[PDB]
């Protein structure tokens, strides 16, 4: 005398399954993008004058070299 | 005053590569006739010794030209390293 014994769901239910779109928004602001943006450009602008300046005495100090020994 | 107002608002919402370069293009015409350093440039430009300089025959009533040129006569560079 066996029981009838068949795929069903469990007791009560199956647990919830999801099924909505999850897009997070996941960022910053349009703001501190773009702040970020010309901060860094003023850090290299401000590098690379000091480099250009300090190349340009460089290579006086290289002319000079050859002005003293051209004659 | 107004009307201005609404078109940079429109045209930051619909184009704003176009007011991105339309900004840059025109900072870049204008400020450098408001800069101190555009002088200092040329000056930089104008220290360069490219070409040899050619003494000058001491007539005698030369009084601010060298002699030698470690005399304190003649230009100077000293506003230069100190830049
Ligand atoms: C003062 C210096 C000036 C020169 C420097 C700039 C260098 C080069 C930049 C310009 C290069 C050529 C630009 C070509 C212009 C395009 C004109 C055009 O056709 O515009 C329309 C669109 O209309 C527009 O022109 C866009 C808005 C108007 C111009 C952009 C803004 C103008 C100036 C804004 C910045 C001003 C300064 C910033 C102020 C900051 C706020 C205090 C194109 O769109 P469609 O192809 O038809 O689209 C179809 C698909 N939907």
């Amino acid at each position: 005398a066996s029981k009838v014994k068949q795929d069903m769901p469990p007791p009560g239910g199956y647990g919830p399954i999801d099924y909505k779109r999850n897009l997070p928004r996941r960022g910053l602001s349009g703001y501190s993008m773009f702040a970020v943006g010309i901060g860094t450009l003023l850090f290299g602008y401000w590098s690379m004058m000091k480099w250009n300046r300090e190349r340009r005495r460089l290579q006086i100090e290289d002319f000079e070299a050859r002005i003293a020994l051209m004659p | 005053a107004g009307r201005i107002a609404s078109f940079l608002k429109n045209a930051w919402a619909k184009e704003p590569v176009l007011v991105a370069s339309f900004a840059i293009g025109g900072l870049a015409i204008i400020l450098p006739s408001l800069s101190p350093y555009t002088n200092y440039a040329i000056r930089i430009n104008r220290a360069t010794p490219y070409n040899y300089p050619v003494p000058l025959r001491d007539d005698g009533n030369m009084p601010d030209v060298p002699s030698h040129p470690q005399d304190p006569q003649g230009p100077s560079l000293e506003w230069l390293k100190n830049l």
